[PDB]
């Protein structure tokens, strides 16, 4: 049995923490829900 | 149980300890999460049972109780935030611009942010607060880092 657990409301936060890059990546969606890197 | 709007730890004991599987979206009394942290299985909140009522493994997504709520979407031009809620740690809000996954099927937003596997879940949000999909299915890169897409589902 899983179970849940409450975490937080859903807000914007004003000065989060910034950060992370912002890649251009060409993917494929296999039928199994896998991401893959085609190059 | 805890039908009340908001981010969710997803919990289990079939492992060593309290294990965090993943993390989930509770909005107008539906359960929001990844097919992959459930595997489509019912859910406890307190006395409370959730069963699965939508999902698609492609999508990688789940609703419980009701059909999928979440329809906003990435303008494709503005910052966002993951609200990424770690095993044992404390929810965060983290701002990112996303990057693109391109696909034969078109376009989608991804964020490029690391984290535990079990964050998997946490929802990703626009200025409004509105949820524009969920983090936590994607590709590792060149680095060693991971890229999420943001994955949304379809509202009725
Ligand atoms: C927060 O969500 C997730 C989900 C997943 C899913 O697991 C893997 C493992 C491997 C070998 N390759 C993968 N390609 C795509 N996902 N995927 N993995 C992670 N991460 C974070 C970074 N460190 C650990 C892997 N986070």
């Amino acid at each position: 049995d899983m179970y849940i657990e409450r975490a937080g409301d859903i807000t914007w936060e004003k000065d989060a923490e910034v950060t992370g890059n912002s890649p251009r990546l060409d993917v494929a969606l296999d039928e199994s829900g896998d991401f893959s890197l085609v190059e | 149980g805890e039908t009340t709007d908001g981010v969710y730890r997803v919990m289990t004991r079939r492992l060593l300890g309290s294990t965090q599987v993943g993390v989930g979206v509770m909005q107008e009394g539906v359960f929001h999460t990844m097919w992959h942290v459930t595997k489509g299985a019912a859910l406890r909140s307190g006395e409370g049972r959730l069963d699965p009522y939508w999902g698609d493994v492609k999508q990688d997504l789940v609703s419980y109780c009701g059909p999928w709520k979440l329809d906003a979407a990435w303008d494709g031009l503005s910052e966002v935030q993951l609200l990424a809620v770690p095993p044992g740690e404390r929810a965060k809000n983290i701002q990112t611009l996303p990057g693109i996954f391109k696909t034969k099927d078109g376009d989608i937003g991804a964020v490029a942010l690391d984290y535990p596997a079990g964050t998997s879940g946490s929802p990703i949000l626009d200025k409004c607060g509105r949820v524009i999909g969920l983090y936590g299915n994607g590709v590792v890169i060149k680095n060693g880092s991971y890229v999420s897409a943001i994955t949304q589902g379809k509202r009725e």
